[PDB]
């Protein structure tokens, strides 16, 4: 998911202006083609999210009685006790990725809410590692199909050539070597911060767009100053026009050329929601034989998490 | 019927605490539609309904009967 | 038979009724039409000159002072056109990111067998059948979607002369008193032989391994031929 | 990956002069988001390697 912006032309271009809004109006629906633009995005913005977090319409929850099998799950679980459903990984993923909104506010720009709240993703999110446990690629093809921990282990040994036979005697190793592996990730987040810098730049590349979008008001664009007011009360009504065309076609390119930045940036992350979408599908629901698709070695399984503005897969692999 | 929520002042809705499949999007987790002397609710967004699957360490299921299903895909070329 | 030709009829009475379904390809028209009604609108504006008309301002004003009121005209129409040609760049990226993945559909859907889920649509895929449709193409996939389902009671392993067996193909289920042999994907109740199990382990490694006897396919045909040999001790010493 | 190219705003209109970047620096940031842009092209063609 991308930042959402809505930008009004009439009042960031030149505001309390009774003579500005007639010479704006001379450029016809030149507003329409940009306000149309950052309405798509917004749009574009909530379809992203139900075709990657949510996979089914159906939710599916945890039994009150816990067998695993000797694997720990709660990191992954969430929490009921929380006012908040979140599990142990995400409290790291919402933590160490990151008023500056409010103050942007101010100046016309406008960050519509999503459609999808933090606390809907989670439940999504949920929904697969509690199905995925319990019925494990079952869910995925057709209604959901309880199968013993046990024996769903064995056909995920089996597409990758072990023949399930092995499972049995390394139930006990593969215990150790499974619940060792998920401890490595809280000491990975919390010493390594840059592992989540990837979404540290949507953000940060949407928070630099808005600031220098907001910096163009102050430039004179080669007028006498940008205050509008100074040059009404200074300036003569038939000489104040030319004045203030300048102003209006340096803040005309200025706006262009964040909408233009705007579509291209909004392809990449459709390019990635897609991606997204098919490594959700793959990996979690089913079982993918493709190669460097879901990670390194042999795959297994893969376990969906919850982030700001993304969303973070944990693989597990054979090696 | 003067009402607000996070997305902000929303007049000529109800809101109800049901909470049913919705269609026109609102944002923050808010809906709109038009149901039951009929006007416009709105409420927070449904996740469908609620399916408990048992488990346990014996238990196991396997369909004994399938149906052929045709669906419909189109893409832009 | 009668569940392919009843999926097949309802494809009729989905377009005719629900004309929404192919609204991905009504947006390219519109998206298109959309841009060409606007980018001739902006012929009709004055972009902050006298008129708009060409006529107009060389019959009016000097050949020196027409050269203002006629650049603004320009200027003004530059960036019209420009802001159209940028707008079909960035929506012929979207089209040919479709195209891409309209062509991976075709040949592994159609052409071939995918096993990838949620590529060919939902459940498991059997077949697509390709359909012609202006400005794209209509998949219709064929896929296999279970529907009963039962609780049955199963058994990681059996026991038998103290050496673990495991299924080859398919898991271990029991109605309660029997158990019985089954696929996952379909019920299809079979004896527990040796060509279905192999032997490896033991039964002290395997946890919640049960008890049970293994039948032999072996085991009759020389029972028989035992019982065929019997009828011959009270012939010879008769 | 594709060549990689870097302009630079104030040359890209007049050198060795004055009155090019006293008119730029009157338009604002422009010559910051161009440089970025281009930046950001040639580090993306090393992260395709």
């Amino acid at each position: 998911s991308m930042t959402k912006t809505s930008v009004d032309c009439t009042m960031y271009i030149c505001g309390d202006s009774t003579e500005c809004s007639n010479l704006l109006l001379q450029y016809g629906s030149f507003c329409t083609q940009l306000n149309r633009a950052l309405t798509g995005i917004a749009v574009e913005q909530d379809k992203n999210t139900q075709e990657v977090f949510a996979q089914v319409k159906q939710i599916y929850k945890t039994p009150p009685i816990k067998d695993f099998g000797g694997f720990n799950f709660s990191q992954i679980l969430p929490d009921p006790s929380k006012p908040s459903k979140r599990s142990f990984i995400e409290d790291l993923l919402f933590n160490k990725v990151t008023d500056l909104i409010c103050a942007q506010k101010f100046n016309g720009l406008t960050v519509l809410p999503p459609l999808l709240t933090d606390e809907m993703i989670a439940q999504y999110t949920s929904a697969l590692l509690a199905g995925t446990i319990t019925s494990g690629w079952t869910f995925g093809a057709g209604a959901a199909l309880q199968i013993p921990f046990a024996m769903q282990m064995a056909y995920r040994f089996n597409g990758i050539g072990v023949t399930q036979n092995v499972l049995y005697e390394n139930q006990k190793l593969i215990a150790n070597q499974f619940n060792s592996a998920i401890g490595k990730i809280q000491d990975s987040l919390s010493s390594t911060a840059s592992a989540l810098g990837k979404l540290q730049d949507v953000v940060n590349q949407n928070a630099q767009a808005l600031n220098t979008l907001v910096k163009q008001l102050s430039s004179n664009f080669g007028a006498i100053s940008s205050v509008l007011n100074d040059i009404l009360s200074r300036l003569d009504p038939p000489e104040a026009e030319v004045q203030i065309d300048r102003l209006i076609t340096g803040r005309l390119q200025s706006l262009q050329t964040y909408v233009t930045q705007q579509l291209i940036r909004a392809a990449e992350i459709r390019a990635s929601a897609n991606l997204a979408a098919t490594k959700m599908s793959e990996c979690v629901l089913g079982q993918s034989k493709r190669v460097d698709f879901c990670g390194k070695g042999y795959h297994l399984m893969s376990f969906p998490q919850s982030a700001p503005h993304g969303v973070v897969f944990l693989h597990v692999t054979y090696v | 019927n003067v009402f607000q929520t996070r997305a902000g002042c929303l007049i000529g809705a109800e809101h109800v605490n049901n909470s049913y499949e919705c269609d026109i999007p609102i944002g923050a987790g808010i809906c709109a539609s038009y149901q039951t002397s009929q006007s416009i609710i709105a409420y927070t967004m449904s996740l469908g309904v609620e399916n408990s699957v048992a488990y346990s360490n014996n238990s196991i299921a396997i369909p004994t009967n399938f149906t052929i299903s045709v669906t419909t895909e189109i893409l832009p070329v | 038979a009668n569940q392919f030709n009843s999926a097949i009829g309802k494809i009729q009475d989905s377009l005719s009724s629900t004309a929404s379904a192919l609204g991905k390809l009504q947006d390219v028209v519109n998206q298109n039409a959309q841009a060409l009604n606007t980018l001739v609108k902006q012929l009709s504006s004055n972009f902050g000159a006298i008129s708009s008309v060409l006529n107009d301002i060389l019959s009016r004003l000097d050949p020196p002072e027409a050269e203002v009121q006629i650049d603004r005209l320009i200027t003004g129409r530059l960036q019209s056109l420009q802001t159209y040609v940028t707008q079909q760049l960035i929506r012929a990226a979207e089209i040919r990111a479709s195209a891409n993945l309209a062509a991976t559909k075709m040949s592994e859907c159609v052409l071939g067998q995918s096993k990838r889920v949620d590529f060919c649509g939902k459940g498991y895929h059997l077949m697509s059948f390709p359909q012609s449709a202006p400005h794209g193409v209509v998949f219709l996939h064929v896929t296999y979607v279970p529907a009963q389902e039962k609780n049955f009671t199963t058994a990681p392993a059996i026991c038998h002369d103290g050496k673990a067996h495991f299924p080859r193909e398919g898991v271990f289920v029991s109605n309660g008193t029997h158990w019985f042999v089954t696929q996952r994907n379909f019920y299809e109740p079979q004896i527990i032989t040796t060509d279905n199990t192999f032997v490896s382990g033991n039964c002290d490694v395997v946890i919640g391994i049960v008890n049970n006897t293994v039948y032999d396919p072996l085991q009759p045909e020389l029972d028989s031929f035992k019982e065929e040999l019997d009828k011959y001790f009270k012939n010879h010493t008769s």
